[PDB]
């Protein structure tokens, strides 16, 4: 909810510095992503409706422990608001930020041989808005800056000719180009007016939609709730 | 040689691993509670010829007034629970439901949660073997009260084993004319209509003379852990009503004609006793689908 | 002594039914006592959508 | 109407807690002051009695 | 020889006259004694000495 | 070839068409209502010691005071359901309740006698034919769970044609010993002990081998319009009162076991969409009948 | 050859202690607590205070439920408990004092009787099935009786059915259609479903060679019975105390419901005083039921 409400680059930035890697994560098994499925949706159809479970659908899905499956539950958290099943990661990465295992060397993580075209096939962009494409490209160039693979980012953007027009105007080095950056990531927010209390089609959209509604009610009685657990405790 | 077994004991499928943590199992309880609260102002509503008592219900089920010229179907929690149920029966249906709306629904009410309030009385029967001789044809019908029908041919007292397994707690058997068992390695008493039988001694042998076929009818019953609003008559209702929507058209999964059997056969699975804990929450969950559909409508043959 | 969600809990020598009409007369008005939070959301499913 | 009233669902909590004052007013009748049965016996007659 | 006993007052009941009557009757006297008509909150945490 | 039949299925006897107006399911939706209320007055007797609840209770139900003199039989509302439930089953049973007096006896409540607003699941297991071989014998018994034996005396396998007809929604199949059953001009699949249809699909083969005896047991589920005080429960013992009370004997008629079995065998009728409506009218007045007997014992 | 059903086959003798007034009192008590204690229990689930339960528990039990020990259910439950093992058997000892459970049944007063009402018992009696030469004939079930007949001789054969005396109506129905008619009387058309009051006397049916016949059988018996009578309770609570081994008693016969054990008892000498007994044993039957789900233990 959180990640989902950030509608600037700034604001993104520093909430993954704040944010440890234990909130990208999930500990429920959930299941195995792109497989045919029949769901119910009795607002419309009495017939059960078809739809293929993705990496980006917001429920947890299992995933592999490699270095791929790690980069991929981030993207999804940052996208969707929910990660992935990887399991046993292990304390020493849990506690870093999400940021650091992006943008530092010190995480003993090697995230060079990283094929973003591959990574791209398997978040399923060619199903996610001009929002969540927004956002996987800041996360592929951060990793692409770090690890000194700007050809390679460069070489899947000219590829890729709807990301190309839609990339973030950012430098990862410079702290100029942030704050001067005008891009809107915000996926869920408060809106004027209301939106209706109905369910979609998609397991993507009506999942994002659930976020919406929710986020209003999470915003007025999330400071208390919170402050309670925070309260005699050592952050991670 | 021969061998014989019930039809509904065979291949039990695996059921869902998910949806099982405390906060889902709040959320079904949660649900059944509203449901029932649909249909008592249902019933009000039909006698106070008035829509007041139904759109309180209603908006408390489903965050949302009922709509003119819009079909009432439940909302974000009918869509929430219908899908759970489904991921409760196999592995094989996905996960759709996010954690945050199951929590957002698990708040409406304060329901504890508990699955293992009370007990319940299971009455499939449970023949998971029955050993013939070359000579004799044993045959196995029923899951409610099952007949075994044997024919001897030849030769003299053939002796039947049978093998009951070990969850179900008390068996009785009855047959058409008096007929002689014993476990193992025990002498044969005189022959009697009917045996009380517990079905962790053993296995039982019988004794099955020439001609004069003997029929054996098999009744059994069994208690598994359930919350203390479970009703079996809502459960089973709700059963039928999920098998003919077509929520368990699932692939690579087994049909049963009732929620007694589909209980029985997963706990005489291995590592049934945690299979048992998923089935008592879709009972649950089934319990409330039950209340929620009888209370909105939506087929018209 | 405290409660785990920070109610005090008061045990003193009392009688049966005493303590059984006054302690069911206390979860009657605690049923309709709720949040502020939570009668906001109330009152927003009454009023227009605006 | 007083006979044929039904009660609502959210009936008030001062409702039922008079309901549940009358309901312990006739099932432990001690605690108030009355009694169903009584017994008359001459002082020749010892009686097991709560000692 | 000692005992407790639960005082809560005596209430005459007639035979002849219903007793579901008699008993709402006194159940509305017994809530004003007690204090337990008018929505309210058990405030005793404080009646206490160290 | 040998045709068999489930024995409740033949020779449906035509229902009545009175007392199915808005009136008279007022009427009949009154009588469970205030019967309901006369049951749960005896427990609200036992909380007191006074019998006013059920005196209460008895003279809204029969327009009169109860007395210690005679028997507590319900009055103008006892006669009224006992003659409607006679017109529901046979057309040949006369109407002789007016509607004057039902129009009274609506009045009573402020119930709307919508018998289209939830739905009951039913049990029956409609075979309306199994079509076998000249060496075959196929035996069918049972409603409720249908056991059909067929045994194969021929030298090669036989096909059998099950016919589950049109309006029951699913038929689940188990078989003592594994078997193939697939629909007509379609692939037969390997043998499986259980198997589930859609009866609308289209009629099914079966494969008959030689040798041991092959059983199958069938269990139904129907989905059939009811009112929301719709009590299967009490449903089926009212219908076991009426029956032994002799409320359905009448001159060419057809009896049934339960009221499963009544009204899957009028829905399965050359017109049986109608004869439906007034069968779950029929339980709707069994359901207070059963409530009142026992509430009042004659 | 004679055939007959196996449920009714020898019934033991009831027990004949604690039939009296004040006894059948103590059972309706029983029930009336027991139901209050289940009710609050629900009650107390769905609401946040404990209050409702802790008020029943303490009627039923007479002492306040406590989280370190367990919930036993208090002097009644054992009072109770041992009441249903005495009526099972008259070999179970009768030990349980009257004025113990005279002080109970003082707790709550109860307004009607144990024959107030009825209750309609579907279980069918065949008390014998007389077959002639070559005539084999099997009966199986008790809630629906099959009636399996398959005869080799040349010519067709009649088959004697004896229903009793006690049960009001019997249904029967074919594989095929069969003709069946009382004795001495011209044999009808046939037809699938016939419909039989047991007191018209020995029917009988005729047997061609050709295939078997099997007749599916129903029957319906009233039995007085008070008001607070549930068939669905008593079933439950039969099959709880079965398991709990109250009836766990030598030379007794075992039934598979409630169903047989009442109709069973009837068709016996000295039927119509066995069957009060029973009657009361439903009820006792009925409150350990919602006993045991609210007390599990």
């Amino acid at each position: 909810m959180d990640v989902l409400s950030k509608g600037s680059l700034k604001e993104l930035l520093a909430h993954l510095e704040k944010t440890p890697l234990e909130e990208a994560i999930s500990y429920r098994i959930g299941t195995v992503p792109y497989q045919n499925v029949l769901i119910s949706r009795n607002e419309y159809y009495n017939q059960l409706y078809p739809d293929t479970t993705s990496l980006i659908d917001g429920v947890s899905r299992e995933g592999q422990r490699n270095v791929n499956g790690l980069i991929m539950s981030i993207i999804s958290y940052v996208v969707s608001g929910s990660g992935h099943y990887i399991p046993n990661i292990g304390f020493m990465l849990l506690r870093r930020s999400i940021l650091d295992i992006l943008t530092k060397h010190d995480t003993g993580l090697v995230t060079n041989n990283l094929n973003y075209g591959i990574i791209a096939r398997n978040l399923t962009v060619s199903k996610m808005n001009c929002e969540q494409r927004k956002r996987m490209l800041i996360c592929f160039k951060l990793l692409a800056y770090k690890d000194g693979n700007q050809n390679d980012y460069e070489i899947y953007l000219n590829q890729n000719i709807p990301l190309k027009q839609i990339a973030p105007n950012f430098i990862p080095g410079d702290m100029r180009t942030v704050i001067h950056n005008q891009d809107q990531l915000a996926i869920v927010g408060i809106p004027a007016y209301r939106l209706t209390q109905s369910t979609e089609l998609s397991i993507r959209d009506d999942n994002a939609k659930s976020y919406k509604l929710g986020y209003v009610d999470w915003y007025n009685s999330n400071s208390f709730l919170r402050e309670r657990s925070e309260f005699n405790l050592i952050r991670l | 040689a021969n061998r014989a077994t019930s039809a509904f004991l065979d291949n039990p499928h695996p059921v869902g691993v998910n949806y099982v943590d405390e906060g889902s199992r709040q959320f079904v309880a949660v649900a059944e509670l509203l449901a029932s609260k649909l249909i008592d102002s249902s019933r009000e509503s039909d006698e106070s010829n008035s829509d007041v008592p139904f759109v309180q219900a209603y908006s408390k089920f489903a965050d949302d007034n009922p709509r003119h010229l819009r079909v009432k179907t439940g909302g974000k929690m009918a869509n929430a629970l219908t899908n759970v149920i489904r991921s409760y029966y196999s592995i094989n249906a996905p996960a759709i439901v996010p954690q945050v709306e199951i929590d957002r629904l698990a708040s409406k009410a304060t329901v504890s949660g508990d699955m293992y309030n009370s007990y319940a009385i299971f009455n499939s029967v449970p023949i998971v073997e029955v050993l013939s001789p070359a000579r004799t044809t044993v045959s196995i019908v029923g899951s409610d009260r099952a007949d075994v029908t044997m024919l001897n041919t030849g030769a003299g007292a053939a002796n039947i084993t049978f093998n009951f397994g070990q969850i179900a707690e008390t068996v009785i058997l009855k047959g058409s004319v008096p007929f002689q068992l014993a476990r193992l390695n025990q002498p044969m008493p005189a022959a009697r209509f009917t045996y009380k039988l517990r079905p962790l001694d053993g296995p039982f042998i019988v004794v099955l003379p020439v001609g004069n076929p003997l029929v054996i009818s098999a009744t059994a019953a069994t208690r598994i852990q359930v919350p203390l609003a479970f009703n079996k008559a809502l459960v089973e209702s709700g059963f039928q009503t999920a098998m003919n929507d077509g929520l368990f058209d699932i692939q690579n999964v087994n049909y049963y004609s009732s929620f007694d059997e589909f209980i029985i056969s997963q706990y005489h699975a291995q590592d049934g006793i945690n299979r048992v804990s998923t089935c008592v929450i879709l009972g649950l969950a089934l319990q409330a689908y039950d209340q929620m559909r009888r209370a909105l409508p939506v087929r018209r043959v | 002594y405290p409660d785990a969600d920070g109610n005090d809990v008061s045990i003193i020598f009392s009688g049966a039914m005493s303590h059984a009409i006054f302690t069911y007369a206390q979860s009657q008005w605690n049923k309709n006592i709720i949040k502020l939070d939570d009668y906001i959301r109330e009152i927003t499913l009454t009023v227009p959508k605006q | 109407k007083l006979v044929g009233h039904n009660y609502p669902v959210y009936v008030e909590p001062v409702v039922n807690i008079m309901n549940f004052i009358s309901a312990r007013f006739v099932a432990d009748s001690s605690y108030f002051g009355y009694t169903n049965e009584i017994m008359i016996m001459p002082n020749h007659i010892n009686v097991p009695v709560d000692d | 020889h000692a005992l407790i006993k639960e005082d809560l007052g005596q209430w005459p009941v007639e035979t002849g006259i219903s007793l579901v009557n008699q008993a709402g009757v006194f159940a509305v006297q017994l809530a004003n004694k007690l204090g337990i008509d008018k929505p309210f909150v058990l405030d005793a945490g404080s009646n206490y000495f160290t």
